[PDB]
């Protein structure tokens, strides 16, 4: 979750990427927009002789 | 009477944002140039509410004040009325018979709150009487404009019919909705600034392909 300062309109909660999945939600607590990335991974290579 | 639509009607179908995005949906809607009902105030008379109805009305005095929805509207169901008293939007159900002539001066449910235009399009999934709906001061306005739901009733009260109010101490267009296909323009703050209605012409098939 990020200190995202994006803007959505008063009766939109979510929002949706390109592809449809979910980037951005609007916090019950605070109605303020929070970008949603979620964690980093990637392929492991092992270089050795 | 009867009029064309002029690309107007159009609500926002779901709360996803999306930033410079074209997005297609399928929804109940009203089609796009479609014919629309008119009726100007000399009459209120008792129409079918079908799967969904949109209605306008132009006013500077404001006129139009109520509107009743019930299935039978003679006292024998919840007919839900929904009557704007002074700035106070009231919202109620009740079996009570209004007056013999319909102008303004069981209830399980009560919510208190040619200058100006006031769109609005009521449909009713189980029970949920939805109402997309818009006021501001300006036949049918050319240009394009998002409806927004600016109330949502939790009521879950069977409609099948309805009739609009006045008040005495108008003119407005009916129309019905229907299942269409759009592809919609969210523009880069989530407002839908453009909309085509792909069942209209090959033009708007070809833009929604
Ligand atoms: C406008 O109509 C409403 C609907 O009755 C009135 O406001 C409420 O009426 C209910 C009905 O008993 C009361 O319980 C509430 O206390 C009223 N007020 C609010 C803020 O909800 C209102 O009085 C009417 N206004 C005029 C000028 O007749
Ligand atoms: C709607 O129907 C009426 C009567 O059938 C007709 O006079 C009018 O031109 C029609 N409007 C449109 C936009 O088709
Ligand atoms: C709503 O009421 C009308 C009139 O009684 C009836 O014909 C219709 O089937 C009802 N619909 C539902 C979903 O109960
Ligand atoms: C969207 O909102 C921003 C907020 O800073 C504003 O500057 C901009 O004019 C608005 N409209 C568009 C089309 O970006």
């Amino acid at each position: 979750l990020t200190e995202s300062n994006k803007k959505f309109l008063p009766f939109q909660q979510f929002g949706r990427d390109i592809a449809d999945t979910t980037d951005a939600v609007r916090d019950p607590q605070t109605l303020e927009i929070l970008d949603i990335t979620p964690c980093s991974f990637g392929g492991v290579s092992v270089i050795t002789p | 009477a009867y009029t064309n639509s002029f690309t107007r009607g159009v609500y926002y179908p779901d709360k996803v944002f999306r930033s410079s995005v074209l997005h297609s949906t399928q929804d109940l809607f009203l089609p796009f140039f479609s014919n629309v009902t008119w009726f100007h105030v000399i009459d209120n008379p008792v129409l079918p509410f079908n799967d969904g109805v949109y209605f306008a009305s132009i006013e500077k005095s404001n006129i139009i004040r109520g509107w009743i929805f019930g299935t039978t509207l003679d006292s024998k169901t919840q007919s839900l009325l929904i009557v704007n008293n002074a700035t106070n939007v009231v919202i109620k159900v009740c079996e009570f018979q209004f007056c013999n002539d319909p102008f303004l001066d069981n209830c399980t449910f009560e919510y208190v709150s040619f200058k100006n235009l006031r769109e609005f399009v009521f449909k009713n999934i189980d029970g949920y009487f939805k109402i997309y709906s818009k006021h501001t001061p300006i036949d049918l306005p050319q240009g394009f404009s998002a409806l927004e739901p600016l109330v949502d009733l939790p009521i879950g009260i069977n409609i099948t019919r309805f009739q609009t109010l006045l008040a005495l101490h108008a003119a407005y267009y009916v129309g019905y909705l229907q299942p269409r296909t759009f592809l919609l323009k969210y523009n880069e703050n989530g407002t839908i600034t453009d909309a085509v209605d792909c069942a209209l012409d090959p033009l708007s098939e070809t833009k929604c392909t």
